[PDB]
């Protein structure tokens, strides 16, 4: 089974600049390589066929070169509509293997995040299990660690995290972390605290609250 | 159109090997032929279609055709091999034959011999027509580099004096002619007309006077 | 031009058969290749098989042989994919593609829109809403955030709106995560200046089509009574 | 009398025709096609030893009536030249290509040179029968017919 | 055997028309492998291609002089005719007709060619004089005597010494260009001293453009 590697795993290219993506094969595949582009929630479209040809309607900014077992695709000018995922596929021997993918993002100035912590209301307490939430808003870049410190110890194995896309105006990010417990388990402990560690911030920041506080 | 270039002049010392090149951009795939012609003679074919031989052609001519070279090689070279050689091709863009610029072969190193000088005046009937044209005749000399001087009692004569480029004949030597024309009265006026021939430092002088018989 | 259309989304239960249809129009159906591709969140993009709707010749992928069946209908110009018994690992998106040229060795020329197949053991349920209440501890530079938490619903999707559409600026609605119990949960948050904590009324609206639920809930300060 | 050729997928193939040329005569060459894309199995054309009443017995390709009615004669390429020289860089030819059959199929037209037709990547749209004709300015005409089908059908 | 010959005029006035004939024997143009071509040679310059004719009335013309050529063939009498108009003084040359075979693409058989000269003069006959031997010219018992023709036009002169029987010791010098632009030549013979008074020496000059035949004897000068 032919395997492929896509390099590198993440790009951060400012507008105006260009990009170079590398696709690495395992065995020789001659000139049978194709390059596709995919956006959030849309069908993939054909960019390059045969490792050298351009499909109908494809702008000249995409140039595909290489041969043997190594191929490269180069883009000169990045329009605001060209940040998406790019895949390389082979059609020499079956199985026809795809690539994991490479993401192009927008570079900007580092921004410290805004941190909030929300305790569970009474209705969740009466209905059953309780949920506490930690919110991080308007930060860049993506890397940031959120931890729960129940009582006075690191809690783990009961947290779910979600992250959104690039902000359409300032390229900032947002993440939500939910910790769920039972009513008795919620009532058993005193103080709940959220710890955030980020590259931009000088030191990790902790927000704590106690039961019965508005 | 195809372009074919060959060097203009090549000189070979006696009895050695001479090689003449017909060359051009990708000349191996095309057929190149050799045409030979001596001065004042009908041209003759020697080598056609990549080194075969027609009847009567000497065996000392050899042809090679490879890459960007078509070489004609002659061994055991005499003076009689001094002639003009051309390389001919069939241009396919215009679908017509194409000749080159021609090559001249020089046979130096021949034995050196002193020229034979003769002088002869116009006859009686020529003088009767109020004309006089005396002729100097140089024969059996090599190389063909002589100076012809007319001396009236030592005085150089430049009026009506013609000297010709020495001519090769069948014996692989050169021969030259000179003319000087005056009125018969002018011929009778002078005392001693001397034809002097200079050849490689050898001065051969022959004088004549109207007083003596011819 | 070239047109490829697909069928609607499918929600099923384990142990049931399924068939999907991909319709093509705009060329000669006989002398070209059409095939299927699967996208699953966790193992990427894979090829499944191709067909040539002129002799019904087939060449499946080594992995997918004996799990699906690919067929072609030359009369109505439609390709069909058939399953045998839907397992819980067959919930993903599916695409039908026609090759860019007439050769066997070519990339995916024209694509469809995609079919989403979801299989789970749970039944249809309705969401429950809870207030992520603003507080003094929820302040960051004089700005306070508040939100709505929607929990325990099935199936996707769920629409969330804030204050009938007047406060659409500054909203944030994260994606959905499947919990262990088999129900989804999500949150929506907006930020407001502290000068209007008690003036504006904040009522978040949640709409759920398969469960036919429309719920409006109020986000208000938590009184320390 | 027809030639039998066997080809395999993803393997190139070439057809060459016997030629008896004489220098100095203006010559024309024509290539044709006769497909069997819709003629599969027994309906496909097959080689049979057709025998006359008493004297003649020769091989000929038989095509189904429905297949023949669904097949139209087409021109692939035409070449015009004059025989001259021994090499090939000294031989110019004029080619006319009006073959629109392979344009709609979005395939590669075959590579045609004097006396040779070559295809690099054989597929299932190339099978069928080929007709080759040579004519001259002296009144000479020569015909040949090739047949290309799938590998393994000769035994059956 | 293949035989080719050339014929035509020799003097052409400036900006007039020139016609020439090449005749062949030993083959027929009905054969589909033979072509007939014409070429030219300036003084000491390259052999230049002019024209080529096939069996089927096809024509191949030189790129440099395309607009001003015409070549025609006659298979019934085995003849080829060339017409070249608007002559120029710098086009004086020697012209050749040759055969080409389509199986080798190289010219095999050639003719002898003919001279083509452009000038603003008129045909003139020979002025023949006897050049007698001299005592000073007698070296090693050999004396040179001959027949000198002057004030003639145009080239060449066909010379026969004793009707061409004598071929040894004959020196026919090439013509010369005077200040008056008139050629002058002389045919001489060197003979032993003992044979001076026993052998008869007669020059014959034939002039094709003027179709003139002049015979003159050569004798040693006698004092009077």
């Amino acid at each position: 089974e032919i395997v492929m590697t896509q390099s590198p795993s993440t790009l951060s290219v400012s507008p105006g600049e260009g990009a170079t993506l590398s696709c690495r094969a395992s065995q020789s595949v001659n000139n049978d390589l194709a390059w596709y582009q995919q956006k959030p929630g849309q069908a993939p479209r054909l960019l390059i066929n045969g490792a050298s040809t351009r499909a109908t309607g494809i702008p000249a900014r995409f140039t595909g070169s290489g041969s043997g077992t190594e191929f490269t695709l180069t883009i000169s000018s990045l329009q605001p509509e060209d940040f998406a995922v790019y895949f390389c596929q082979q059609y020499n021997d079956w199985p026809r293997t795809f690539g994991q993918g490479t993401k192009v993002e927008i570079k900007r100035t580092v921004a410290a995040p805004s941190v909030f912590i929300f305790p569970p209301s009474d209705e969740q307490l009466k209905s059953g299990t309780a949920s506490v939430v930690c919110l991080l808003n308007n930060f860049y870049p993506r890397e940031a660690k959120v931890q729960w410190k129940v009582d006075n110890a690191l809690q783990s194995g009961n947290s779910q995290e979600s992250v959104t896309e690039q902000d359409s105006k300032d390229s900032t990010y947002s993440l939500s972390s939910t910790l769920t417990l039972s009513k008795a388990d919620y009532e058993k402990h005193k103080v709940y605290a959220c710890e955030v560690t980020h590259q931009g911030l000088s030191s990790p920041v902790t927000k704590s609250f106690n039961r019965g506080e508005c | 159109s195809y372009v074919v270039t060959q060097p203009p002049s090549v000189s070979v010392a006696p009895r050695q090997t001479a090689r003449i090149t017909c060359g051009g951009s990708n000349i191996g795939s095309k057929s190149v032929h050799w045409h030979q012609q001596k001065p004042g003679q009908a041209p003759v074919l020697v080598v056609y279609d990549d080194s075969d031989r027609p009847s009567g052609i000497p065996e000392r001519f050899s042809g090679s055709n490879s890459g960007n070279t078509a070489t004609l090689t002659i061994t055991r070279v005499e003076a009689g091999d001094e002639a003009d050689y051309y390389c001919q091709v069939w241009d396919s863009s215009g679908d017509h034959p194409l000749f080159g610029g021609g090559t001249k072969l020089t046979v130096l190193g021949q034995p050196k011999a002193n020229p034979t000088v003769t002088l002869f005046p116009p006859s009686s009937e020529e003088l009767q027509a109020n004309k006089a044209t005396l002729v100097c005749l140089i024969s059996d000399f090599y190389p063909g580099a002589v100076t012809v001087a007319w001396k009236a009692d030592g005085s150089p004569v430049k009026a009506g004096v013609e000297t010709t480029k020495p001519s090769k004949q069948s014996n692989n030597k050169y021969a030259a002619s000179s003319y000087l024309s005056l009125t018969p009265e002018q011929w009778k006026s002078h005392r001693s007309y001397s034809c002097q021939v200079t050849h490689e430092g050898s001065t051969v002088e022959k004088t004549v006077a109207p007083t003596e018989c011819s | 031009e070239v047109q490829l259309v697909q069928s609607g989304a499918e929600v099923k239960k384990p142990g049931e058969p399924l068939k999907i249809s991909c319709k093509a129009s705009g060329y000669n159906f006989a002398n070209f290749w059409v095939g299927w591709v699967r996208q699953m969140p966790g193992r990427g993009l894979e090829w499944m098989g191709v067909i040539f709707p002129a002799d019904s010749d087939t060449r499946y992928s080594p992995s997918f042989q004996g799990q699906v069946i690919i067929s072609a209908d030359k009369s109505t110009n439609t390709a069909y994919l058939q399953w045998s018994s839907l397992k819980a690992s067959d919930s993903a998106m599916y695409y039908c593609a026609r090759h860019v040229r007439g050769s066997l060795w070519g990339g995916g020329g024209y694509w469809g829109q995609g079919t989403l197949v979801t299989v789970s053991s749970a039944s249809t349920k309705g969401p429950s809403v809870f207030p992520l209440a603003p507080s003094s501890k929820s302040t960051s530079g004089g700005t306070a955030a508040l939100g709505c938490l929607v929990k325990d619903y099935f199936p996707e999707p769920v629409t969330v709106s804030w204050n009938s559409g007047a406060l659409t600026s500054g909203v944030h609605t994260f994606p959905a995560v499947l919990q262990s119990s088999g129900l989804y949960s999500l949150s929506s948050v907006v930020t407001v200046p502290s000068s209007s904590l008690g003036t504006q009324t904040y009522i978040c609206n949640v709409n759920h089509k398969p469960s036919n639920t429309k719920v409006d809930k109020k986000v208000e300060p938590k009184s320390c009574d | 009398r027809l030639i039998e050729v066997s080809v395999e997928e993803n393997h190139p193939f070439t057809l060459r025709a016997p030629i008896q040329r004489i220098y100095g005569v203006r010559y024309t060459e024509t290539w044709s096609f006769l497909p069997s894309l819709t003629c599969t199995g027994d309906a496909a054309p097959a080689i049979q030893h057709i025998c006359l009443k008493h004297t003649t017995c020769f091989q000929d390709v038989v095509v189904d009536v429905d297949c023949a009615e669904n097949t139209k004669e087409d021109q692939l390429a035409e070449i015009s030249y004059r025989f001259q020289g021994k090499k090939e860089a000294d031989q110019p030819w004029i080619v006319v290509n009006t073959s629109t059959l392979f344009d709609e199929l979005e395939l590669d037209p075959p590579e045609i040179e004097p006396g040779v037709l070559k295809v690099l990547r054989t597929e299932k749209q190339y099978l069928g029968v080929y007709i080759w004709n040579m004519r001259g300015s002296d009144g000479t005409s020569t015909y040949a017919t090739f047949l290309v089908t799938w590998k393994g059908d000769e035994k059956t």
